[PDB]
RNA sequence: AAACUGCGAAUGGCUCAUUAAAUCAGUUAUGGUUCCUUUGGUCGCUCGACUUGGAUAACUGUGGUAAUUCU
RNA sequence: UGGUGACUCUAGAUAACCUCGGGCCGAUCGCACGCCCGGCGGCGACGACCCAUUCGAACGUCUGCCCUAUCAACUUUCGAUGGUAGUCGCCGUGCCUACCAUGGUGACCACGGGUGACGGGGAAUCAGGGUUCGAUUCCGGAGAGGGAGCCUGAGAAACGGCUACCACAUCCAAGGAAGGCAGCAGGCGCGCAAAU
RNA sequence: UCCCCUGCUCGGCGCCGGCCCGAAGCGUUUACUUUGAAAAAA
């Protein structure tokens, strides 16, 4: 249960600095385009 | 003293119990468990005041010990063990399920519940906490440690637990218009829709909370617990729906009911 | 002319017994004892008049109402293994030494005086 | 700590002036009037009395439309209404102030029997309830200072359990159809 | 039964002698410490016997003291 | 990594320590029975270095106590005020040491004395303000003749635990032994005053 | 009786990068007055 309990958690939190890291790059196109408009 | 208490009285104990005045001198003292000392129930004394299924101390012991009271999925052969907010009683041989919620006023009440209610429990979470090589750790309000959870839940959040398992299921954020419950002091048990949060540095945030007829009141940052997303529940509502109708209406609606009943 | 109604009827199926709130109607005669009203509550329940348990019957003033507890218990067993022992005394099935507190206490004292096997020679 | 109440209270306030001429007058007088036994009836009346109208002084130097003063109002009101010493086209609040102890002793028990048309004098109704003749609503009353309700009052009877409404007779009737028996026999 | 072991004997009950910023009352802090028990987590995470040892109770037997819940 | 309004917070990495009066890392028990070629299994009890929670306890912060000037100045290397470095304590801190500077409170009443003073929630009287009481069933504090010291235990300076002093006091073959009803009944003394 | 006689970094709640409104951030300090919280039971 540790094992699976690693491996679970593991995989959610690749997901979730997945989807911070597409959020920041979506922030910092957005501050590219403001710097270009 | 030397030592910790062991005794209760009936008149110094907490008003909502709802105890008489003169039936004996000492109260049941609740035993050491998730809850407090204030907020809690007693199973003796729901099992003998509430459901009125015992007459005197003895027989709720005796139904106690006959494995017949189910708390959280558990069995529990306590005859004072604190039965505290949204803790599921059920019974196998009677064949129904309770959850305490509180009503418009200051008391628990009983809240029959579907058995496909009684599989998860609403528990507000403490603190965040991080374990020793590096694990997150969570602390709910009825003292439940979560190991592993999602890290978008904050201190002030609330989340959905699996009674069989121990396991998070779904998450509700705490934010403006989600609705919320208030636990504790003059507004205890008002359903009602957050509006605003105010925020005092180095002291105790007071929030404000709007009613479903427009009325409004405001309680701290503890006393908050969320119970829904946007203007739903996730548990079935007492009747009355928490809106704390003042005295007037009250008085209204009992001479209604005693005009249409004789 | 003694009539029987009840009132608040509610049955647990974890104590295997039914309570119930005994109204008794018995005007211009005195306080009828319990056991016409186990035979009654026998007769109108279609039960043996041997597992209903009656107690706490208080008359009202003026004569007439008696209002007063009763249980009726699906069988023998049930009624020996979950009741007070001074109902069953009552009707006769249970019985406690006859001795006072004061030689229990004094006997316990003498007791602890000594120890061994004689503590309990000494307490006879 | 034993569990004990020790809630109580005193219901009649002695004047202030002790040996009065026109007091002991009027007391005299409703004494005698409504058949009383002693001064510390009247007094007990008087108290509660002054009690209604000291609430009543207090709730109308407040202001209007205050929810705590329109509620316990109504509520003295309707407790006064369904007492039986106001009526419907007086339900104010200032209207209170104009009762008198007549209204309050006139619903008394035994001013309610001798005024319903079944006993001789108001001392024989005393008498008559203090030996268990009446009953209120299937309910027999062996006191005086009881004190009825509006839709309590066309409920008012004999008892079953008497002579006068019909049932067994009396000691001495019995004694003298005895003693008739006897001479008879 | 007895006796070893563990737990509770620091609770409850009685009284107002001392105590005049002392006690206590409302509001606060432990980010300056401890916490039996209950509840939840943790308990093959460490890189190196198919069950070991001898002492004492209870018991048996022999005694002292005028006397102790003595030994 | 994550959080607070704020860390010398939690977590990470590196180098070691790790107390023979010694941290953990199971030589414990009951019931129902078993599957598969000896090995492999469930529902409970007990114990567990820890972390959070619960009953708490403890020391602090702000404000609030009756009378008296025939009490006007008080305290201080026998700590009074503050600073540094330590001992001890479960922790903060003159709590205590060694060295420094002379500080700290007071007419807005310090300090000293008295109280027929346990404090509060409360009670009697009461137009409106006020005056008096609160030993007394609830909450907190103190004590078991009075001071003092301690074992065990998580929690006691415990007294229906122990050890010495004085006052009082029980038994004795005179060498010794044994005590604390301001617990429940009851007795003596006391007094106008209080029950089986 | 009802609206008006405090402003200079992100949104989104709208309109055409801009305006507007809402907010990170702030406004010489007090007493007084009104409301709200908490404020054991008896």
């Amino acid at each position: 249960k540790n094992k699976e309990e690693a491996a679970e958690y593991a995989k959610l939190l690749a997901k979730r600095m997945k989807e911070a890291k597409e959020k920041r790059q979506e922030q910092i196109a957005k501050r590219r385009r403001l710097s270009s408009l | 003293a030397r030592g910790p208490k062991k005794h209760l009285k009936r008149v110094a104990a907490p008003k909502h119990w709802m105890l008489d005045k003169l039936t004996g001198v000492f109260a049941p003292r609740p035993s050491t468990g998730p809850h407090k000392l204030r907020e809690c129930l007693p199973l003796i004394i729901f099992l003998r005041n509430r459901l009125k299924y015992a007459l005197t101390g003895d027989e709720v012991k005796k139904i106690c010990m006959q494995r017949f009271i189910k708390i959280d999925g558990k069995v529990r052969t306590d005859i004072t063990y604190p039965a505290g907010f949204m803790d599921v009683i059920s019974i196998d041989k009677t064949g129904e399920n309770f959850r305490l919620i509180y009503d418009t006023k200051g008391r628990f009440a009983v809240h029959r519940i579907t058995p496909e209610e009684a599989k998860y429990k609403l528990c507000k979470v403490r603190k965040i906490f991080v374990g020793t090589k590096g694990i997150p750790h969570l602390v709910t309000h009825d003292a439940r440690t979560i190991r592993y959870p999602d890290p978008l839940i904050k201190v002030n959040d609330t989340i959905q637990i699996d009674l069989e398992t121990g396991k998070i299921t779904d998450f509700i954020k705490f934010d403006t218009g989600n609705l919320c419950m208030v636990t504790g002091g003059a507004n205890l048990g008002r359903i009602g829709v957050i509006t605003n949060r105010e925020r005092h540095p180095g002291s105790f945030d007071v929030v404000h909370v709007k009613d479903a007829n427009g009325n409004s009141f405001a309680t701290r940052l503890s006393n908050i617990f969320v119970i829904g997303k946007g203007n739903k529940p996730w548990i079935s509502l007492p009747r009355g729906k928490g809106i704390r109708l003042t005295i007037a209406e009250e008085r209204d609606k009992r001479l209604a009911a005693k005009q249409s009943s004789g | 002319t003694v009539t029987i109604r009840t009132r608040k009827f509610m049955t647990n199926r974890l104590l295997q017994r039914k309570q119930m709130v005994i109204d008794v109607l018995h005007p211009g005669k005195a306080t009828v004892p319990k056991t016409e009203i186990r035979e009654k509550l026998a007769k109108m329940y279609k039960t043996t008049p041997d597992v209903i348990f009656v107690f706490g019957f208080r008359t009202h003033f003026g004569g007439g109402k008696t209002t007063g507890f009763g249980m009726i218990y699906d069988s023998l067993d049930y009624a020996k293994k979950n009741e007070p022992k001074h109902r069953l005394a009552r009707h006769g099935l249970y019985e406690k030494k006859k001795t006072s507190r004061k030689q229990r206490k004094e006997r316990k004292n003498r007791m602890k005086k000594v120890r061994g096997t004689a503590k309990a020679n000494v307490g006879a | 700590p034993v569990a004990r109440s020790w809630v109580c209270r005193k219901t009649y306030v002695t004047p202030r002036r002790p040996f009065e001429k026109s007091r002991l007058d009027q007391e005299l007088k409703l004494i005698g009037e409504y058949g009383l036994r002693n001064k510390r009836e009247v007094w007990r009346v008087k108290f509660t009395l002054a009690k209604i109208r000291k609430a009543a002084r207090e709730l109308l130097t407040l202001d209007e439309k205050d929810p705590r003063r329109l509620f316990e109002g109504n509520a003295l009101l309707r407790r006064l209404v369904r007492i039986g010493v106001l009526d419907e086209g007086k339900m104010k609040l200032d209207y209170i102030l104009g009762l008198k102890i007549e209204d309050f002793l006139e619903r008394r028990l035994q001013t309610q029997v001798f005024k319903l048309g079944l006993a001789k004098s108001i001392h024989h109704a005393r008498v008559l309830i203090r030996q268990r003749h009446i009953r209120v609503r299937k309910q027999v009353v062996n006191i005086p200072s009881f004190i009825v309700r509006l839709d309590s009052q066309k409920h008012i009877d004999f008892s079953l359990r008497s002579p006068y409404g019909g049932g067994r007779p009396g000691r001495v009737k019995r004694k003298n159809a005895k003693k008739g028996q006897g001479g008879a026999g």
